[PDB]
């Protein structure tokens, strides 16, 4: 429901090792430990990451969706008590 | 506390609703009038400002998942690439 910062910074941490890796003399001479027991971690951590963001873009729209319907009874309310203090304006 | 506002979910329909029915009679006043609707006004109206926090809130935070997601998006292919010359 919501990712940590220890979840995050073993992204940015996976991404930049990873590069650190992109040209070297070997694939098992990564494949040792660190990058695979990261990897790993940072692989699982997809799907939290995805659940934890549909949750967030799914309640922007409830709450976009709440605040539209807001504005419009604001805005109504408006429009008609206007005319009503008018209509005794023009009295 | 986010509930407290998720909850007024359907009072804000249900006031929408009876207000939207109103705009289209001009019989402005009953509806203007009536306790319900002061009610229903007088519990929603003040959400605006709560309502417009958590809207930066959550807008923020899905911003950031799909930056993260990217990244980790295109680590995976790196990865994944230096994981072909794995094969063979």
């Amino acid at each position: 429901v919501d990712l940590s910062d220890e979840e995050k910074d073993s992204i940015y941490m996976f991404a930049s090792l990873v590069e650190k890796m992109k040209s070297r003399p070997l694939n098992e001479i990564l494949e040792d430990s660190k990058l695979q027991n990261l990897a790993q971690r940072v692989f699982a951590s997809k799907a939290r990451l995805n659940y934890a963001l549909n949750d967030k873009a799914q309640k922007y729209n409830t709450l976009i969706e709440m605040n539209g319907k807001i504005s419009e009874i604001m805005n109504i309310y408006d429009r008609l008590l206007e005319q009503q203090l008018q209509s005794i304006n023009l009295s | 506390k986010e509930a407290i506002v998720f909850s007024q979910k359907t009072t804000i329909d249900q006031l929408h609703n009876s207000l939207n029915a109103a705009s289209k009679t001009g019989n402005s006043n009953e509806v203007l009038q009536d306790p319900h609707i002061g009610d229903m006004y007088g519990s929603v109206t003040p959400l605006r400002p709560q309502v417009t926090r958590m809207l930066g809130k959550y807008a923020k935070e899905k911003e950031d998942m799909l930056s993260l997601r990217q990244v980790l998006a295109n680590a995976e292919r790196s990865y994944n690439q230096l994981m072909d010359r794995a094969a063979n």
